[PDB]
C-alpha cells in the first residue's frame, strides 16, 4: 500500500501555493487535505522545486523563496517602505509577549516608535504615520498573528486618542522562517538568496526553472544564451507532461518567453485577465502593437523599445479609439497619469520594464500572448 | 503566485516570437451601461420559437 | 536521434509543413486524408521489402 499523486495531492499543492500558509484553527478542511498527502507533497517539492514544506501542529507552510524577487510578490496591502518597517517592528514587539498575552494599542504604538530604526523619528501626530500603522495592523490581523478584543482600529485614522486591546496569538512565533547564520552578520538582502541556493547545489537548474515557471507569471529570455530557457527548450515535452500530470497548468514556450497557463482558475487564485480596468487597456495595447508589426518590430530578445513620449502617444491613440469604452476612472485622467497607472499594472504582471537609466520602456513578449477588443456592435456604436 | 488564463495550449512552436504568432482574442466588455453591466440577477431570452 | 516531418502541398501551391495549427485549417476530408494516407503508406512501404 503506497501513496500516489492524485486529485487530492493536486488540490493540496494548489492550496499550498496560493496561500502563505494554512492554519488548522481556521482552515481545517484544507489542513486535513494537505496533511494526508503530505508525504507525497514533500517528496515532489523536494525533488523538483527544493522548497521546504513545513508541516506543524498548528499550521502548514511552504517557504516560497523566489529565484529573483519581483514587485508583485511582496505583501500587497502595504504601499510604502514605512509600512514594512512598522510591520517588522510590530513583529519584534510580539516576540516580547507571551502567547495569549493581552496588550493595548498604545503600548504597541509606543514600542514601535521607540524601536523604529530610521534616522527620522516615527511620530503619531501625523495622519500618514497613523494610516501606515493601521495598514500594518490590518495585515498582521490578516495572518491571525494578533486577535482583537473588541474595539475599533479604523478610528485610529481620525482619532489618535483611540484605544484597542489586542491579544498576541501563538502563530506569531512561527511567522518568519529561519536564517542560515547569525542573521545579523549579513549586510544586504541579496546575500540571503546566495545562501538559500547554497543548499540546492544539486540540480540547481531544474529547481530554478520550476520555481520561475510556477511562481512568476512568465519567464523571460535573458539573452540568446540564457541557461534557464535553454533548459526549458531541451526538455519541453517532458516538462509539459510532468506539469500536466502534477497540476492544473499547461506549459507554453515561445522564442522569447515561457509561462504556465491555467484553464479553470478556482476562486482563490489570481489570474490575468481580471476585473481591474487597467487590464482592458493592456489588452487593447497588445492588439494595437499586433496591428503595426513594422513600426513595433520586436528586437531579437523579444522586447519592444519605446520612450516615454512614444508610449504616451500610443496611449493617446488608444484613448482616441477605445477610450469611449474605458472605465470612467481612466477616461477622466490625463495621458501621463494613464501612462503611470498602465505601467504599474504591466510591471505587476512582468509584462514590461522601465529602464533604470534611460527611462526607456521595454514591453516584453509576454504581452503579445493575449489581445482584446470591444464587441464589433459597440465599436460601430462608438462610431455613432 | 500569478498566472495567465487560457483555454487551450494553442501554440506548439518554440521558434516563433509571441508577436509574430497568432494571438488569443478576447471580448473586452465595454465598461459603460451603454452596452451592458450587471450586478443584480440577469435576464434570459425565453426562446420558445427555437 | 531523428525526427519525422510531414509535408502537404496543394496543387501548384508552395510546399509547407503539416503542423497542428496548419492541420486544424483542414476540412474533414483533408483531415482524414492527412491522418491515414501516411499510415497506410507505412504499411505499404514495409511490405515492399
Amino acid at each position: 500500500q503506497t501513496q500516489l499523486f492524485d486529485e487530492k495531492a493536486i488540490q493540496g499543492m494548489d492550496i499550498l501555493f496560493h496561500h502563505y500558509w494554512i492554519l488548522r484553527a481556521e482552515q481545517p478542511e484544507w489542513y486535513q487535505l494537505i496533511r494526508e498527502r503530505e508525504k507525497v507533497l514533500r517528496r515532489y517539492l523536494d525533488e523538483k522545486f527544493g522548497l521546504r514544506l513545513i508541516v506543524h501542529q498548528h499550521f502548514i507552510k511552504l517557504e516560497k523563496i523566489p529565484v529573483e524577487p519581483e514587485g508583485w510578490m511582496g505583501i500587497q496591502d502595504f504601499q510604502e517602505p514605512m509600512d514594512y518597517a512598522i510591520f517588522c517592528c510590530a513583529l519584534a514587539f510580539l516576540e516580547g509577549k507571551a502567547v495569549d498575552e493581552q496588550f493595548l494599542l498604545s503600548e504597541l504604538c509606543q514600542e514601535i516608535q521607540a524601536d523604529y530604526p530610521g534616522d527620522f523619528p516615527l511620530d503619531w501626530t501625523l495622519y500618514t504615520h497613523r494610516k501606515s500603522l493601521i495598514r500594518a495592523v490590518k495585515v498582521l490581523m490578516e495572518f491571525q498573528l494578533i486577535r482583537t478584543i473588541d474595539g475599533d482600529i479604523g478610528r485610529f485614522d481620525q482619532n489618535e486618542e483611540q484605544e484597542v486591546l489586542y491579544e498576541a496569538s501563538t502563530y506569531s512565533r512561527y511567522f518568519m522562517r529561519t536564517y542560515p547564520d547569525d542573521f545579523s552578520s549579513y549586510q544586504h538582502w541579496s546575500e540571503l538568496l546566495k545562501e538559500d541556493w547554497k543548499l540546492n547545489q544539486e540540480d540547481e537548474r531544474r529547481k530554478r526553472v520550476y520555481r520561475k515557471l510556477f511562481f512568476s507569471p512568465g519567464l523571460h529570455r535573458l539573452d540568446q544564451q540564457d541557461p534557464d530557457f535553454l533548459y526549458i527548450r531541451n526538455y519541453r515535452n517532458r516538462l509539459a507532461e510532468d506539469i500536466e500530470k502534477h497540476s492544473e497548468y499547461k506549459l507554453h514556450v515561445y522564442k522569447n518567453t515561457a509561462f504556465l497557463s491555467i484553464a479553470e482558475p478556482r476562486q482563490y487564485q489570481q489570474v490575468f485577465p481580471n476585473s481591474k480596468a487597467s487590464t482592458d487597456i493592456i489588452l487593447q495595447l497588445s492588439k494595437y502593437i499586433h496591428g503595426e508589426p513594422e513600426r513595433f518590430k520586436a528586437n531579437e530578445n523579444g522586447e519592444i523599445l519605446m520612450t516615454e513620449g512614444e508610449f504616451e502617444q500610443v496611449v493617446d491613440d488608444l484613448r482616441q479609439q477605445f477610450g469611449t469604452g474605458w472605465a470612467k476612472y481612466f477616461r477622466d485622467m490625463s495621458t501621463k497619469g494613464i501612462r503611470t497607472e498602465l505601467l504599474r499594472a504591466m510591471k505587476d504582471w512582468m509584462m514590461a520594464e522601465v529602464d533604470s537609466e534611460t527611462s526607456l520602456i521595454r514591453i516584453k513578449s509576454l504581452t503579445g500572448v493575449m489581445t482584446g477588443e470591444y464587441p464589433s456592435d459597440f465599436q460601430t456604436g462608438g462610431t455613432e | 503566485i500569478q498566472h495567465l488564463q487560457l483555454e487551450e495550449a494553442t501554440t506548439e512552436n518554440l521558434h516563433v516570437d509571441t508577436w509574430d504568432e497568432a494571438p488569443t482574442e478576447l471580448t473586452i466588455k465595454p465598461r459603460t451601461v451603454r452596452y451592458r453591466e450587471k450586478t443584480k440577477p440577469g435576464s434570459f431570452n425565453s426562446n420558445e420559437q427555437k | 536521434w531523428f525526427t519525422f516531418v510531414l509535408s502537404f502541398k496543394r496543387v501548384n501551391e508552395p510546399k509547407r509543413e503539416l503542423t497542428n495549427n496548419a492541420f486544424f485549417k483542414f476540412s474533414g476530408g483533408e483531415k482524414a486524408m492527412a491522418m491515414y494516407i501516411p499510415l497506410f503508406t507505412a504499411a505499404y512501404s514495409r511490405y515492399k521489402e
